[PDB]
């Protein structure tokens, strides 16, 4: 099994690499009180592919 | 640190200044006494073991802006217990006790950018009801908080900085 | 109005600053809100200007610098009189048995001066306990003070339970039990024991268990004395039982360092003899009424040299010493005859019959302790045949002083025995002379009367 | 295998929906010194004694000295990253630990973080580490057994449910071995277990847990650790954190057994804290309150009456009495019981078991000294069969040692003495027992019956060991219905005495040692 | 053997949780830095002074 | 660093008039009470072993003459004595 | 940036600007005449004052000297570049050879491995020494402590263990000299170079001439090298020349650091200071450390706090007795006090376990008889008691052994004894097969066959 979760983690990276997209709710939808326009419309995917 | 041993002298001086209705003068006298305490030549003299009276009358010599009847006495009382280094702390407690007596508070405000007068109005007007004292604001806006504001009065603090929210959120890990 | 403020909290000790014209008196009580709970402080010292150093009667946890303190202009006052009987109270005299309010008519300060020299009495009426070694070796009198000395695990508690059973049920008068520094388990078992035997309505209990903050244990003994002094001043005769006097002195040691005193002796507070004397000198029988008291005394590591046990020996009238050296052999009651003693053991009270019998037993056991040293290395054949005979009859007397208690059946599994003083004297004379030279040593052990030691020999 | 890699994001993202945009308010101070795990703080006018103070990072300190113009506090962790001028926030909180059923089989530090690496904790909320014990009117008398499985202890020195029993002796005498065997034997008794390791080296705690897992015992047990590397605050609190976990079972109507390994290491950590805070040293350099440290700890072990349980549970549980049993361990330096920490703990407890080096080197293991060991609960803790048999044993065995000293050079023994000088050697030989080999009640009772009713007397002494092994083997094949009867009931009657007599008569004729 | 495997699987998920949260807030910080607004800053101030 | 009879109203007197030696050496005031010891401010003419009279016709013996105060031991009940007597 | 403001023995206080105060355990640097002195930060006092211990002689320091703030801890070379070399506490080369070809430096202050990382092992490690592996055997990856007073044999015993273990073992080794003799450092180094085994051994020396800061932190320099070799995945042997000196150098500085005295005047932190050092010396799932430590016992008092704390830290403990050594029985191991975690029937198996417990039982009973014998003489004993004595005395002699390193004292040649020969010999003596031989036949003989050949010539 260790050799399975060692493989499955490599599969899991892609869900972590996907779901780091969804950060606007964390930042903007706490702190700006009303919902926000996507001023980060490029920097969101820039963060995604650079950080993971 | 001299903060505990400054307390008795600080209170005595304030009550006396009240019964003699002369509080502003004293605060000036204590400020002068606290500056001669810092002079580099006097700081050697104050550290060496002179006898109290030979030290005090040498201390009184370097101040002529002191109310001798009341202000030389203060110096003589502290010299007899070796306390003169506490004068810069006796000053700060005299100022503190005065502000409690005048029912008045200093308040520090920190933000990512300068506030409007209308915000400074609402902040002061709220804090006076929080404290039941008069308030006097100062604003010390900052490079590192990127949004929001901090309010400090005494040691009670209210935080609305986004900096504080980002960490306070990451804490839920 | 509340007029002082907390300015330090270090452990159990709290310092409060009052206005310079309304400083609390020494031993005044003070009151503060520790959140929801009301807390009481007792003033120990006046120091500096306006500041007073105090002991918390409860936990310091949750106190802050700055809390307002009320000044109650009296010491700690406790309920006294008949309303106390059948109730359990804490050091502050609050009910802790859930039965409801005490319903007192009077309250007394726990701090009061001792009787004056003119008020004392010397009425040494002999008192029978039914325990062979006590009634022979260390006879009680009504109105005296008795100490049960010993280290841990030697039998002070079950001896006190036996004494409580025999005299305190027979006494026909009120009793006070002070649980100073006691185990909470044993205080429960005593309360149920008194309830199930239906004598609890005669007795009032003050309990200050170990878990309680050092302040409580420091003062709980004075609450017990103050109830006993109320019944004495009524003119009643009362019994006072103290769970452990040592633990009052130890609570003094705990606070003493924080109260800024320099240490003394084996790290005891300097005031040790003063604190002992001020408690003990109230426990006396005046011309109006008598207090009879039995006190257990913890002896650290069984070293009777230690200042706390060594100081208390002077205040008592009978002293019973329980020894681990005997207790190691399992021969309970474990009373050492060569160290136990009483003021009442002289011919002008006991009469010559009893006096001669006790001095005889002491001389034989003393001789045998020297002979026992020869035997262990050289063997018994090196003795004179007369020293062999003394070694025999001594080693029997050593066992005959044992007696099973009907408060100890749970340990032994065997029926407890009571003996009259008359039968006790006759038995020891009989071993000192020839009548029982022919019985084995084991035929004496945990027997009862001499009249049934012959029966165990036939069984042995 | 890990399709949850999708679902952990939904768990992470909903945290944002829970988190809260309120500005709170707090009281604030600054660190003015840092040394050896102690910090001084200026400010904190509203700090309370025993409060948790929160530091930069996720680190905490406990406020202990509330002096004028400064607070002194101890850091529960690595302190070396703190600095002067760091800003420090007073919470409202006292210290609480995770508690619940889900702790069983987990290894946790004193703060209750899981260190076994078996993932996060399941728990039933949090409970205060510092708490007052049940008062006099809330208790019930101790009158149920907790079985050790050791012939010496269960016969001579019985432990009842809610007792506090000191295990005391020098180094390397079997102190821990006795206490983990007492844990191992609870595996099927229903009594939950807690083992608190104060100041031990971490590989020793690996070895113990590895033995508890080699038996079925670890799934019944909580392990609470503060190793020798961890700060003195963590070690000092570790016994109290363990007691708070045991009290969860006690207040529910379940039984728990808690072992505090090296209470003396808790006192040494408390002395470090007190001297670093400049509190005046009392005797042997310990602080004076060190008695209040151990006595408030150990009075939490208690049996509570059913009414207290009903009130605590608000009527969910009715008619059940809960119990917490404590087995503290003390190390003496040379048998010297007169040291300050031993004298305090001997005063507090409901008895002691003395283990000593001379017996252990002579091969008497467990090395229980019958004379200076005592149980203050005694026979009320035993089953009736053990109560009947064992009462005779311990005081007889003590007098045998006196008799053996007095006899040692005398050529002629009277036959009462000669009998006594033999029976006592054969009982001394009978009470030896191998480690990790606990015996059931019926097995102990049968072997003690053989000694009390004289059936050993003719058997030569080295064979007494083989006699016992063969007797247990014989009875388990041929007479197991009686073993079930005795183990379940603990009962004793004339037919029980008759059946045991018949078994000894039959064994000693038919079999071979 | 099966208890040992499930426990390591549970640890791997909590590890993966530790990984995203750090890099998520470190990204959400950049959403502030690239989506903060002076009217939103003033909205924060004016909200909190109205509930101080 | 700790206070040595440095208390606010005594200090305020010295502020008002430093030469308090103008008051008689015969008398003083209690400034602390603990465990049967009292500390007295004044008594400039006290001497070793002298009897000091207290309220209630009580006495104390002067045993430490210190640079600022006299330490005296109460020859009787002490618990009702108070600072400023 | 900083200024010196006090100098008290080994301790130096430095003031810094309050925005710049050094962290705890930072290294500082100051010019002291014609040399550079490092200071290690211990405490942050108030007001930007920081209190520090000098890693060198503090004489000639003035007040008012300028102090330079290094932004990092004391960091030492680690890895194979350290092999075959003698190093300072600061990790400077102390042999006359060139600079150390470091690739990496590690801070000497580290956290212990987590509870998850630890590994168990039961592989018994053989020694040449009859008493040690009979009475207190030990495993690969375990800790051994040699306890003794002054002059009882701690160093000669550790030198046989080096000879026997560290030359049949194949991996790297670390020897840390902590507060011991400089002569014995030089003697050991030359026998390593003469044997060409030096190239497997790293030597850290902070001997007893060095000022307290060196003696205190040289232990941590030694471990930090051993932790590099362990984390590389190797099996490593660590020898510590006297662990007691680490605690004593703490005592010397503790009062100057302003800490109230404890117990017999020890530092209050004694158990934490020892514990944080000791917990790092552990074998791990990545790799193993086998450790031997000498433990000086002050005034022969085994109940002193410093010995007492050390006993809980170790897996096998061997106690050396002056009373035995003055007989001239060597090694002067006390078998009634020496003990091991490994003396367990499951790991040793029954024949070894039964032999060790038999020897322990006979020698205990001989102690019980000696107070009789001392006054009365032996004739008063029973004829079985005389047989216990007659066996026990033979056993005490057969525990003696000639060591190869001791030939310069005894002259007679060293012996290596197998575990099979040791248990066979003691089991034979206790069975009484040899009760016809004299006591002298057993003294200083390698194996039981050698006793019977000695007996032929008495
Ligand atoms: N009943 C027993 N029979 C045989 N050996 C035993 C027995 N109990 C313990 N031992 C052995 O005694 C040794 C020490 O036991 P243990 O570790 O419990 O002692 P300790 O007093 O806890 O030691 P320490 O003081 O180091 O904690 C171990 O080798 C153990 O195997
Ligand atoms: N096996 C042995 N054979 C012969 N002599 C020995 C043996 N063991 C020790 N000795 C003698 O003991 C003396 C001191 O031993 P050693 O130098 O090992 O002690 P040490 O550990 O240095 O003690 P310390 O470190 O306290 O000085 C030496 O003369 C040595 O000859
Ligand atoms: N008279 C006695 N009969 C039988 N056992 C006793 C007797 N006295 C003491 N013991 C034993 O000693 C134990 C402790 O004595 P106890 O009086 O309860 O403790 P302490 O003496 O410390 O108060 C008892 O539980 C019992 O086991
Ligand atoms: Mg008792
Ligand atoms: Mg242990
Ligand atoms: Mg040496």
């Amino acid at each position: 099994a260790q050799a399975e979760i060692e493989a499955e983690r490599k599969r899991a990276r892609e869900e972590l690499r996907k779901q780091v997209a969804i950060l606007a709710v964390a930042g903007a939808e706490k702190i700006i009180e009303r919902s926000v326009d996507e001023a980060a419309n490029s920097d969101i995917v820039d963060k995604l592919v650079a950080e993971l | 640190e001299f903060i505990t041993v400054a307390r008795p002298y600080a209170k005595a001086a304030f009550d006396f200044a009240v019964e003699h209705q002369s509080v502003e003068r004293w605060q000036d006298m204590l400020a002068f006494a606290a500056e001669v305490t810092k002079n580099e030549q006097m700081a050697e003299l104050l550290s060496g073991a002179l006898a109290p009276e030979t030290l005090a009358e040498s201390f009184i010599a370097v101040a002529g802006e002191q109310l001798d009847e009341n202000g030389q006495n203060l110096i003589r009382v502290m010299a007899e217990n070796g306390r003169l280094n506490a004068l810069p702390d006796v000053l700060e407690q005299f100022i503190h006790l005065r502000a409690v007596s005048e029912a008045t508070a200093e308040v520090d405000v920190i933000s990512a950018a300068a506030l409007s007068e209308q915000q400074l109005a609402k902040i002061s007007a709220a804090m006076e009801k929080r404290l039941s004292r008069k308030v006097k604001l100062n604003a010390k806006i900052d490079k590192s908080v990127m949004a929001g504001v901090i309010i400090r009065a005494g040691d009670m603090v209210i935080d609305g900085s986004v900096r504080g929210r980002l960490e306070r959120l990451a804490d839920v890990l | 109005m509340a007029t002082g403020k907390i300015v330090q909290v270090i452990g159990a000790v709290v310092d409060v600053e009052f206005p310079q014209d309304a400083v609390p008196r020494v031993y005044d009580a003070l009151e503060v809100q520790n959140g929801n709970e009301r807390l009481v402080l007792e003033v120990q010292q006046q120091l500096g200007g306006g500041i007073v150093r105090t002991i918390a009667m409860g936990s310091s946890d949750g106190l802050r610098r700055g809390l307002d303190v009320k000044d109650l202009e009296h010491p700690i006052e406790v309920p006294v009189g008949k309303a106390t009987l059948g109730r359990i109270m804490n050091v502050l005299g609050e009910p802790v048995d859930m039965k409801g309010e005490i319903g007192e008519e009077e309250r007394w300060a726990i701090h009061r001066a001792a009787p004056s020299y003119e008020e004392l009495s010397n009425s040494q009426e002999l008192l029978e306990t039914g325990i062979k070694v006590i009634d022979l070796m260390a006879p009680f009198a009504k109105g005296g003070k008795v100490g049960l000395f010993g280290g841990a695990g030697v039998g002070k508690t079950v001896n006190m339970m036996e004494l409580i059973r025999n005299i305190a049920i027979e006494h026909s008068g009120y009793s006070v039990f002070a649980g100073v520094g006691e185990r909470t388990r044993e205080g429960n078992d005593f309360y149920h024991e008194m309830t199930d035997s239906n004598v609890i309505d005669k007795v009032s209990l003050v309990y200050g268990q170990m878990n309680e903050p050092p302040g409580n244990r420091l003062r709980v003994a004075l609450t017990g004395l103050t109830m006993a002094e109320k019944f004495r001043d009524e003119g009643r005769d009362v019994l006072l039982f103290v769970d452990n006097i040592y633990r009052y002195t130890l609570a003094g040691t705990e606070v003493s360092a924080l109260l800024g005193r320099m240490p003394s002796a084996v790290g005891y507070q300097p005031t040790l003899a003063e604190e002992m004397g001020v408690l003990q000198e109230r426990i006396t029988s005046t011309k109006t009424g008598s207090i009879t008291s039995v006190q257990a005394v913890y002896v650290p590591a069984d070293d009777l040299t230690d200042p706390s046990p060594a100081t208390t020996f002077a205040h008592l009238d009978a002293t019973v010493v329980l020894s681990r050296q005997i207790a190691s052999l399992g021969i309970y009651p474990a009373v050492d005859p060569l160290d136990s003693t009483s003021r009442q053991l002289d011919p002008l009270v006991v009469g010559q019959e009893h006096y001669d019998t006790a001095r005889g037993v002491q001389s034989i056991l003393q001789r045998y302790q020297e002979l026992k040293d020869i035997i262990a290395i050289l063997g018994m054949d090196e003795l004179s045949e007369e020293d062999k005979l003394v070694v025999a009859r001594a080693r029997k007397i050593q066992r005959f002083l044992s007696q099973p208690f009907f408060v100890a059946e749970v340990f032994t599994g065997s029926p407890g025995k009571y003996v009259s003083l008359k039968d006790t004297i006759r038995g020891f004379k009989g071993i000192m002379e020839g009548e029982y030279d022919h019985l084995p040593e084991q035929a004496f052990y945990m027997v009862g009367s001499i009249e049934e030691a012959v029966e165990k020999a036939k069984k042995l | 295998m890990q399709l949850n890699s999708t679902e952990i994001s939904e768990l992470i993202k909903q945290r944002i929906a829970q988190f809260n945009v309120v500005s709170e308010a707090h009281n604030e101070g600054t660190i003015v010194s840092v040394s050896d795990g102690v910090i001084r703080i200026h400010g904190l006018a509203d700090a309370m004694q025993g409060e948790m103070i929160s530091l930069p990072g996720n680190r905490y300190a406990i406020a202990l000295n509330l002096e004028r113009d400064s607070v002194g506090a101890v850091v529960m962790g690595p302190y070396a990253d703190l600095a002067e001028g760091m800003k420090v926030k007073a919470t409202g909180r006292i210290l609480e630990v995770p508690v619940g059923r889900g702790l069983l089989g987990r290894v946790v530090n004193t703060l209750g973080a899981p260190i076994d690496g078996k993932g996060p904790l399941d728990h039933d909320g949090f409970s205060a580490v510092e708490a007052i014990a049940p008062g006099v009117i809330e208790r019930q008398s101790v009158d149920q057994p907790v079985q050790t499985g050791y012939k010496a202890v269960d016969s001579m020195i019985p432990i009842g449910r809610g007792q506090r029993e000191l295990i005391i002796g020098d180094r390397q005498t079997g102190k821990t071995a006795l206490a983990i065997d007492a844990i191992i034997n609870q595996r099927d008794s229903g009594i939950k277990a807690i083992y608190v390791a104060i100041g031990q080296k971490a590989s020793t705690i690996s070895n113990v847990v590895r033995k508890l897992e080699e038996h079925g015992a670890l799934a019944n047990t909580i392990v609470v650790v503060a190793t020798a590397s961890e700060s003195a605050a963590l070690q000092y609190l570790a016994p109290y954190a363990g007691a708070a976990m045991g009290e969860y079972f006690r207040d529910r109507g379940e039984d728990a057994l808690i072992i505090y390994d090296d209470l003396s290491k808790q006192a040494v950590a408390y002395r470090q804290i007190s001297l670093l805070l400049r509190r005046p040293p009392g005797r042997e350099a310990f602080p004076g309150d060190v008695f209040y440290l151990h006595s408030r700890l150990l009075e939490r072990a208690a049996r509570v009456n059913a009414e207290y349980v009903e009130a605590f549970t608000k009527g969910e549980v009715k008619g059940k009495t809960g119990s917490l049993t404590a087995l503290p361990i003390i190390e003496t330096q040379a048998g010297d019981v007169s040291a300050f920490v031993p004298t305090n703990v001997i005063s507090i407890t409901d008895g002691q078991i003395f283990l000593e080096t001379n017996l252990f080197n002579a091969g008497i293991r467990p090395a229980v000294n019958p004379g200076i060991s005592v149980s203050r609960v005694g026979g009320a803790a035993q089953t009736k069969i053990m109560k009947k048999l064992s009462g005779g044993i311990r005081t007889a065995l003590a007098q045998y040692r006196e008799l053996a000293a007095f006899s040692q050079f005398a050529s002629d023994l009277d036959d009462a003495t000669r009998k006594q000088l033999d029976h006592g050697q054969k009982v001394t030989e009978l009470l030896k027992q191998k480690q990790y080999a606990p015996m059931s009640v019926a097995q102990q009772s049968l072997v003690l019956f053989a000694a009390e009713r004289g059936y050993l007397a003719d058997v030569e002494l080295s064979k007494i060991g083989s006699f016992e092994a063969a007797l247990l083997a014989y009875v388990d094949r041929d007479h197991a219905p009686l073993m079930q009867e005795i183990n379940q009931t603990g009962g004793y009657n004339d037919e029980i005495e008759g059946k045991l007599k018949g078994i000894l008569d039959s064994f000693k004729a038919t079999q071979s040692w």
